[PDB]
């Protein structure tokens, strides 16, 4: 439902159910959100702006782990947990219209939203990662539907 | 570009 339909699925669903799908990307930072897709677009442009020392500052590499349970990202070098989000608390994931390599997802804290912003090591990877997040939403949904009689 | 909403939200 407004999530990734099956013909766009990048993974055998088993890789989101019995395991996670793990990617690396640059982390640009997380931003608190007042509230469209304006939200993601606005936050993406701001977070990129914050990361420009112009040249870009040496932003950390994170490992993003995606399953039907939700999303975790940790520092790729240090391995410390930056955030673990249950999938129910994730509203959406989207690409930056201005830089298609950049992508974000939004979580529900409290009573405010946070937008977590990343830049893939490739534009192709930004598509694949967003598609994976999309698929994880749909797989979680399908598992939940079948759970209750 | 790509945008997906989570039905479980």
């Amino acid at each position: 439902t407004a999530s990734t339909p099956v013909q766009y699925w990048q993974h055998h669903p088993e890789k989101l159910i019995f395991q996670s799908c793990d990617y690396k990307a640059f982390y640009l930072g997380s931003m608190l959100i007042k509230e469209g897709t304006e939200s993601t677009q606005d936050a993406c442009a701001k977070m990129r702006a914050n990361c420009q020392k112009s040249q870009m500052k040496k932003v950390p590499t994170i490992i993003l782990s995606v399953s039907y349970k939700g999303v975790k990202f940790i520092d790729a070098a240090n391995k410390n947990i930056i955030a673990e989000h249950e999938i129910r608390n994730i509203s959406c994931a989207a690409q930056d219209p201005e830089d298609l390599s950049t992508f974000a997802y939004i979580t529900k804290d409290s009573n405010h939203h946070y937008c977590h912003v990343f830049t893939a090591f490739d534009v192709n990877l930004a598509y694949e990662i967003i598609l994976t997040l999309g698929q994880a939403f749909e797989v979680a949904y399908q598992l939940a539907l079948q759970a209750r009689k | 570009p790509l945008s997906f909403q989570n039905p479980l939200f």
